[PDB]
């Protein structure tokens, strides 16, 4: 060693430590990149979203669009349906939900349009309560979208849509 | 089975021996086990009963010298070097220190290889 | 001081050794990322989409 | 414990199956005292030079293989031409 | 751009012998096909001459195609 | 066999993607995409490149969406069955020009225009062969003839290709104002096709450099440590004291 | 007694990886087994990952592979690593076989290890074919059609076996389903046979370049040979990463990026490069049954080696004739591969026939003759030295 | 295969109010009772009781 | 069991194609995992279950 | 059953999406399940 | 020495199947380990064949199973045997536990 002790030991341990540090740095990237292939691919991501242009639906009209296989209706409620929908007592519903918090904008009502009882396509602008009506099992959904009578257990589902000007993105 | 070298057949004719001596000298120089100091008889395989028995009938000094030779050869082969030109195995020390014992053991084994096959011709 | 303190702190117990290894790896990843990003950016001069945007986009 | 196995040639430490040794002395040094990469370039260069000199011709004469490759390729290309079908 | 340079190296002094061979062929083949025979062509000589011309022309015009 | 039935060897070029550290020249990519759309999309098909594959490479999101909104696609059943049409979206593939192989064969004599998604990687020569093919339509030599509908191209195997000369002078007007000739357009479209073959070149070449550097450093350190640890064996001394009886 | 020598599983690990006597002068050519194990592990993991995105059918396999390439997150790494590792596997296998052949490791007491290795080689060759036939490109379709038709050479039940393997009358959905199902199973059998390989080897230990007994000098494997293999591992990694990140389709022919058209016959129907010499041997013989017989024998002849070496020495370190003839055979093997790769033209037929003749002569005529000659020359010179 | 009366499920839903005639290939094995349930359903049409 | 009653261990709601809108009356796993499902539904809380 | 992974405090509701390979039970889920079901019995045999 | 006690593979087989000291009064409830092993072997062998006709895709998985059941030669045997063996595995597992 041509020198004193306690010096080559430090050098060798430093080389080993650099070895280990670089090996761990490589292994982390290897594992993360080779396991990230299990996440959502581009093809699946491209189908995730859905766009609806609300400018083509005037007040008191319905547009049916597709979103992940579940149709979702939009309705531009006039202040009338807004005010009777807010008038109903929450606790009197079969499934108690309000309406002020049920829609981000009270002039726009967007719900997932499948029968909550056995998964059928209801007909809108009908029923005893003036909303969506399911002739598959003879049940009626109110104008606000909730269930009033019939074999449907719970209310209609609400999508996680976001508003951007005149275009709404569903997803 | 076993090596079938036919040098005995060649040695019957002195013409062939005289012709082939330089070729044999060149071949033994080319094989190059002397560069490690080994004898030719250290390279034969020892994994059967005959050789393992023969190695137990060697004089003690011969066994110790063989052990030293093999250890030195291995230590040389570890670091990829050879002995200098003055320590190479001379032809005088390259004799057969294992062939007679192995031949005796093989003869004893062959001796028994006959009584079992014995038949009565009547 | 000298080289004894370095051994005493880092390479004395196994636990400190492993902790130093892991922290050094964590910082070395970022260092190599920065170095390769700089090298790649200086390698491609004038032939990237963000560089060539003002030759196509603005004249619409 | 388990069973008496067959006849092998390794054993383990202590009973390695080798011959009886006598009068052998071995020295060494601690790896933390010796300087690594000492006598490396000289020894490696000498060993490589010796290896090239001695086992060189056993490999060099890959020599006729390249020539037969080149001749075969050239002749095959020549025979697939206008003057090769005459 | 490329066709012009190809035509220049078609007659530049670096492919003169292959150009001469191509001309000799074309003369012979035109005469033979005029007589009536239809069993000879020199796509091979055209191949050689075209490769020479392209070797000349392509790199010296690919550096301007920006 | 005979070179007439094998095709003349292609011409070697130099491209930005050939360098060890360089990637892609994106202006040439946009020019090649324009040339393909306006001269090639009539007969060939590229049904493996989506509209979303272009945003960030040769177009932005708004430009890609506006371009894709022009074309029309079929959009499944609705209510009482039926098959309606819809404007294009940002997740649809490029529209093929022909419905099936039979229609494509019928339209262009009896030849089927091959799909161009992976034609650069599927040809012996790469970009060079395609570029030499597009700019190799010469007058037939002496002694050879061409049947009706067949064209002469030495680079094509057999020197007979059933594709009339696709590119001509000033066929397209590039946005940047480059003088569009046959050679420049051919080079740009070859670059675009090569991008379409392997669209991940930039990222792959970027990570390869860092991986190689780290591996080199680790290899050097490993060699040094191996040299260090094996010292007490490579430097032994053996002495034989002869056992005198 | 320490824990590592007491607990069963830890003792199993220790007896094979930590405490195991080894020859003290084994060169760098003894590391290829660890490289083979690492490559096999990489292949198993990568194949398991790739099986989560592949649909085994005629009309969906190629599209699934393309979707893997350009849509799945980091799919290009997966596919390129699988292909390049499968290519490197045969390189390391050939190097392992060459190491075993040069130093005469087939001799006793390691014959069982040699036979197990030969069986593993055959299984690996079979596994490679099914693996490459999956993407259903042009060469995969046509090469599978050509190769699976070789089963008709057996006398009796000739075309019945071909129909049973095809699951129909031509390469279609069922045969791809069969091939995908079988390609998953074979690597596990290969791993089990590798475990058998190691357990058969461990009973007697490794050899050394010198060729003499190594019982006098031994060192444990734990500190020394666990660090001599790291260099080879890192070198292999640096070799494979360059291919995966700068030339992924390196060993890959141009005709392997097109859909399988069953109407356009390609100009050349060739398998992957690592199977080329056996294809050349098969194509050399004009007869049909003789062709498949010779192709099988070209790999089955490695079992006849132990009873063909009449040499008192064990290896080629001190065998002047062996060193020459080994490299001659290697050159002949390379020539065979080159001939098999190219077209079956005029002169190439003669060259391939001559190369096949030499390949089958080397194993059957040259070895005994030169071993006997070396033994005779050495014995004569030693006998004629005292007088 | 035997011809399906409707080209897709949506046409079936449109024709028969809002219902959807289930496919009969594997209905017997997929109902709680099988043959007995199917026969009873077929032969069990009666006028409703009062209320 | 395989020659005289193959679907004898099988619930009747398994001979129908999966309709992602048809909500089944009862959602249960196979019989050999039933006790753990019973244990899971007992606890009113979610994570505790 | 797959929704039970949401009980994890921090990375909950993300492991579920990673396992699903999307937003609901679709083609990638079936592919992954087939591959894992093929793989696991050999591990079980080794454990036995 | 006997060959079964000498060859390493035959020694491994012998030490676990041929000559293994066992208690002399174990009842019939100690017979379920072999049953479990045989059931597992049957499951693996049958599943290898079952994987030869299955297409792993949500849109096309049920029709593949139906084709296995009613179109392949003796496919119903394969399907029923796989399902019923998977069921019997848990019965024998519970008995073992
Ligand atoms: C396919 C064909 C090959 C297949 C397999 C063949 C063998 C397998 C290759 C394994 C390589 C092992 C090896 O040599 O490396 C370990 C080797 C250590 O070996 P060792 O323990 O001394 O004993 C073995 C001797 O090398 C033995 O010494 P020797 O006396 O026998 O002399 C031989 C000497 C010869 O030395 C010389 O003649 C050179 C003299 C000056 C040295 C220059 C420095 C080289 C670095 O060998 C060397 O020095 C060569 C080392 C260079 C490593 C090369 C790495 C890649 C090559 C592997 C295969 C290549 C195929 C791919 C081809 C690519 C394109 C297709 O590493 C070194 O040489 C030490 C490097 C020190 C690094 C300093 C920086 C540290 C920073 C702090
Ligand atoms: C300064 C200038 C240049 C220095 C730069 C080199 C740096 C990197 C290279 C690494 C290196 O040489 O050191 C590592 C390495 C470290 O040494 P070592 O591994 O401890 O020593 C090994 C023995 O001691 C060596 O024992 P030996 O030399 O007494 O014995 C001769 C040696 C080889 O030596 C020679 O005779 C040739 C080397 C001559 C050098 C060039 C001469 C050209 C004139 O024998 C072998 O090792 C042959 C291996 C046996 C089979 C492996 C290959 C077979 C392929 C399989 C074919 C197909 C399979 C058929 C079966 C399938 C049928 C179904 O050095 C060598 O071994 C060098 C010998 C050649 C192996 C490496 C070749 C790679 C490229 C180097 C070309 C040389 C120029
Ligand atoms: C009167 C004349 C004619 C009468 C005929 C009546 C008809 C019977 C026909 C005979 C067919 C049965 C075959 C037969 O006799 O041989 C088998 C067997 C022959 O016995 P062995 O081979 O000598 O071995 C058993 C010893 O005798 C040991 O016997 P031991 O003296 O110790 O008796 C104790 C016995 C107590 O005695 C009894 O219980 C027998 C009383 C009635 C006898 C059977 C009539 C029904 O219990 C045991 O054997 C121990 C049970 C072992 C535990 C494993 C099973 C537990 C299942 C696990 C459930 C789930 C676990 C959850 C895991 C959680 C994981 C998350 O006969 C028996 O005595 C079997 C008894 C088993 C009781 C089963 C209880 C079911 C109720
Ligand atoms: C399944 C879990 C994997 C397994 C993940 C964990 C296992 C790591 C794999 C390598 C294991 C190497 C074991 C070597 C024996 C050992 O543990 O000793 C610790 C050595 C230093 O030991 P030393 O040389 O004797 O000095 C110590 C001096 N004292 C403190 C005692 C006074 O210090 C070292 O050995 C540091 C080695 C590098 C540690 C950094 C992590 C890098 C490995 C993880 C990332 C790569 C994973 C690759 C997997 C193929
Ligand atoms: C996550 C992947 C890696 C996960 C971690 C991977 C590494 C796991 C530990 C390494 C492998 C297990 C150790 C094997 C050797 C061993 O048994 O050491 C135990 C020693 C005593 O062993 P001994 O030297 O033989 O002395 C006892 C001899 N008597 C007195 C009994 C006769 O007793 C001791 O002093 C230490 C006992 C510790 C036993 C293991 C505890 C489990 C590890 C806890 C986590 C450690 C921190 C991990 C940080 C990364
Ligand atoms: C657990 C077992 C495997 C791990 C241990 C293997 C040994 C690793 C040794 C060091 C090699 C990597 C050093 C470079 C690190 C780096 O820089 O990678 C950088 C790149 C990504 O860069 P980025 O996205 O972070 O850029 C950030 C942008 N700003 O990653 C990669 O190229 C992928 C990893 C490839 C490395 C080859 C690994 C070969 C092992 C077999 C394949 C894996 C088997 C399956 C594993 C589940
Ligand atoms: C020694 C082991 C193995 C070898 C030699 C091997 C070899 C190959 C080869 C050569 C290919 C062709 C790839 C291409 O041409 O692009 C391939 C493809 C494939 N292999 Fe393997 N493989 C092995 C292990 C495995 C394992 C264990 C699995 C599954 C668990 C697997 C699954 C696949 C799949 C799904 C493909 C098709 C994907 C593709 O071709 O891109 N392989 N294999
Ligand atoms: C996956 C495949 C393989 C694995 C995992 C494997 C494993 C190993 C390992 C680690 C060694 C020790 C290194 C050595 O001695 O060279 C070894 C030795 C050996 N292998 Fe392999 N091997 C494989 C393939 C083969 C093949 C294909 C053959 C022969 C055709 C073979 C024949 C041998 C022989 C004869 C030895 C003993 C060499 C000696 O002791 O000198 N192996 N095997
Ligand atoms: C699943 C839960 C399991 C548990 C808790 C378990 C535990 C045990 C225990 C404690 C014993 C020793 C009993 C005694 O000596 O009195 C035993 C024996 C045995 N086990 Fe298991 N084991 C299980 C599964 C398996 C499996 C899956 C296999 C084979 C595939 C297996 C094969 C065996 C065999 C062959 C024996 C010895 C013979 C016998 O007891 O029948 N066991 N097991
Ligand atoms: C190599 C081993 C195995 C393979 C390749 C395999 C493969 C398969 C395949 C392809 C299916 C689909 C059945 C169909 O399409 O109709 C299936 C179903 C099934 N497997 Fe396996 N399996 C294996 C082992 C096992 C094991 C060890 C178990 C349980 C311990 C098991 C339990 C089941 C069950 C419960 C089903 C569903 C039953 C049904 O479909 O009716 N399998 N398996
Ligand atoms: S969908 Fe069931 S009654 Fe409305």
């Amino acid at each position: 060693t041509k020198s004193t002790g306690d010096r080559s030991r430090v050098i060798s341990y430093a080389m080993v430590g650099t070895m280990g540090a670089l090996t761990a740095a490589g292994a982390q990237a290897t594992v993360h990149d080779f396991l990230a292939s299990w996440s959502a691919s581009a093809d699946v991501l491209a189908m995730s979203k859905a766009e609806v242009d609300l400018s083509k639906i005037p007040e008191g009209k319905n547009l049916v669009v597709k979103w992940q296989g579940k149709p979702v209706f939009i309705r531009h409620r006039t202040p009338e349906e807004i005010q009777e929908a807010n008038s109903v007592d929450i606790s009197t519903l079969r499934d108690p939900q309000a309406d002020s918090d049920r829609v981000q904008k009270p002039e726009w009502l967007v719900m997932i349009g499948v029968c909550t009882h056995l998964g059928c396509v209801p007909i809108g602008e009908a029923g005893d309560y003036g909303g969506w009506f399911c002739p598959c099992h003879g049940s009626h959904y109110d104008i606000s979208g909730r269930i009033r009578r019939g074999p449907a257990p719970l209310n209609l589902a609400i999508p996680a849509y976001t508003f951007e000007g005149s275009k709404i993105i569903i997803g | 089975m076993k090596p079938v070298s036919l040098a005995k057949y060649i040695q019957k004719s002195p013409f062939l021996t005289k012709l082939l001596l330089p070729i044999s000298n060149a071949y033994v120089h080319l094989s190059g086990y002397r560069k490690y100091g080994l004898r030719y008889d250290d390279l034969m395989l020892e994994e059967n009963d005959d050789t393992q028995k023969a190695l137990s009938r060697l004089p003690k000094m011969e066994s110790y010298d063989r052990v030293y030779r093999i250890r030195r050869a291995m230590q040389l082969s570890i670091e990829n070097k050879i002995l200098p030109k003055s320590e190479w195995t001379k032809p005088e020390e390259d004799y057969h220190y294992l062939r007679p014992v192995l031949a005796e053991v093989i003869a004893e084994r062959k001796e028994r290889e006959a009584f079992d096959a014995l038949i009565v011709k009547k | 001081m000298a080289s004894s303190t370095i051994y005493n702190i880092f390479f004395r117990r196994n636990s400190s050794f492993y902790a130093t290894i892991f922290v050094s790896a964590f910082f070395a990843k970022i260092g190599f990322d920065v170095f390769t990003d700089s090298v790649w950016k200086r390698a491609n001069a004038g032939l990237t989409w963000d560089e060539v945007k003002p030759r196509f986009l603005n004249k619409d | 414990g388990g069973a008496a196995g067959g006849k092998t040639y390794l054993g383990w430490w202590g009973h390695l199956g080798g011959p009886k040794q006598k009068g052998i002395i071995t020295y060494s040094l601690s790896p933390f005292q010796q300087r690594p990469m000492a006598g490396f370039f000289k020894t490696s260069t000498q060993n490589m030079f010796r290896r090239v000199m001695t086992e060189g011709l056993y490999v060099a004469i890959f020599g006729i293989a390249y020539y037969i490759y080149c001749w075969g390729k050239e002749r095959n290309e020549f025979l697939n031409s206008k003057h090769g079908r005459h | 751009p490329l066709e012009k340079m190809t035509q220049e190296c078609m007659d530049a002094p670096d492919c003169k012998e292959v150009k001469h061979h191509f001309e000799e062929c074309t003369a012979r083949v035109t005469k033979k096909v005029e007589q009536g025979d239809k069993s000879e062509d020199c796509i091979e000589e055209f191949f050689h001459l075209y490769h020479c011309a392209r070797d000349c022309a392509d790199p010296k015009v690919f550096k301007v195609l920006v | 066999g005979t070179p007439k039935e094998e095709g003349l060897h292609f011409i070697q070029h130099d491209w930005p993607q050939s360098k060890v550290l360089s990637g892609f020249d994106h202006a040439s990519l946009r020019r090649g995409f324009q040339v393909y759309r306006e001269v090639c999309s009539a007969c060939h098909s590229l049904n493996l490149i989506a509209w979303r594959h272009l945003v960030g490479v040769t177009h932005t999101a708004d430009e890609a969406k506006q371009m894709a909104s022009e074309v029309e696609y079929e959009d499944g059943p609705d209510d009482e069955g039926n098959m309606f049409k819809r404007p294009g979206k940002l997740s649809d593939f490029l529209p093929p020009p022909y419905p099936n192989v039979e229609a494509a064969r019928a339209s262009n004599n009896g030849a089927a225009p091959p799909d161009l998604s992976c034609v650069v990687r599927g040809r012996h020569g790469g970009q060079d062969y395609i570029y030499s093919l597009l700019t190799g339509y010469t007058e037939p030599p002496a002694g050879v003839e061409v049947p009706d509908g067949m064209n002469f191209n030495p680079f094509f195997p057999g020197t007979q290709i059933a594709m009339a000369r696709p590119l001509f002078d000033d066929a397209v007007e590039f946005e940047d104002g480059t003088p569009a000739t046959t050679a420049q357009a051919a080079k740009d479209v070859v670059n675009f096709l090569h991008w379409a073959s392997e669209p991940e070149l930039d990222i792959r070449k970027k990570m390869g450099f860092q991986v190689i550097t780290v591996l080199t450093i680790l290899t050097a350190l490993s060699m040094w440590y191996k040299r260090f640890k094996w010292t007490p064996i490579k430097n032994r001394k053996i002495f034989y004291q002869r056992p005198i009886k | 007694m320490k824990i590592l020598k007491s607990n069963p599983f830890l003792a199993l690990a220790n007896n094979y990886m930590i405490d195991a006597p080894e020859p003290s002068n084994i060169s760098y050519f003894w590391n290829f087994g660890s490289l083979l194990a690492c490559v096999l592990v990489i292949q198993i993991v990568i194949g398991i990952l790739l099986a989560c995105f592949y649909i085994p059918n005629m009309d969906l396999a190629f599209l699934s592979v393309e979707r893997i390439v350009r849509d799945v997150n980091y799919g290009f790494l997966l596919r390129a690593f699988h292909a390049n590792g499968a290519s490197f596997f045969f390189i390391f296998l050939y190097l392992h076989i060459g190491r075993g052949l040069y130093y005469g490791s087939y001799k006793y007491p390691r014959t069982m290890t040699w036979n197990i290795g030969v069986i593993i080689f055959l299984l690996t060759i079979i596994t490679a074919f099914l693996g490459y036939c999956l993407p259903a490109n042009q060469m995969s379709f046509w090469g599978a059609t050509v190769i699976t038709n070789l089963l008709s050479a057996v006398p009796f039940i000739g075309d019945d076996l071909v129909h049973l393997l095809w699951g129909g009358f031509s390469v279609s959905n069922p045969t791809l389903n069969r091939f995908f199902s079988l390609h998953y199973l074979m690597p596990f059998v290969i791993a089990a046979l590798s475990v058998m390989h190691l357990i058969a080897l461990h009973t007697n230990g490794s050899s050394n370049p010198l060729g003499v007994t190594a019982n006098m000098d031994r060192i444990p494997m734990n500190p020394y040979y666990l660090i001599k293999d790291l260099i080879t591992i890192f070198i292999f990694l640096i070799g494979i990463n360059y291919m995966a990140f700068y030339n992924p389709y390196g060993f890959m022919e141009p005709d392997c990026a097109l859909p399988a058209d069953p109407l356009k016959t390609p100009m050349s129907i060739v398998p992957e490069w690592y199977l080329l010499p056996f294809y050349a041997i098969l194509r050399a013989i004009p007869n049909f049954q003789l062709g498949v017989i010779a192709m099988l024998l070209s790999i089955l002849v490695l079992l006849l080696l132990p009873l063909l070496d009449f040499s008192a020495i064990r290896g080629n370190s001190f065998n002047p004739f062996g060193k020459f003839f080994f490299w001659t055979f290697v050159a002949d093997f390379v020539i065979l591969a080159w001939i098999g790769g190219s077209h079956p033209e005029n002169v190439f037929i003669t060259i391939g026939a001559i190369a096949t003749i030499f390949y089958f002569s080397y194993f059957f005529i040259l070895i005994p003759v030169y071993t006997i000659l070396g033994n005779t020359l050495i014995d004569l010179n030693l006998s004629s030295i005292k007088r």
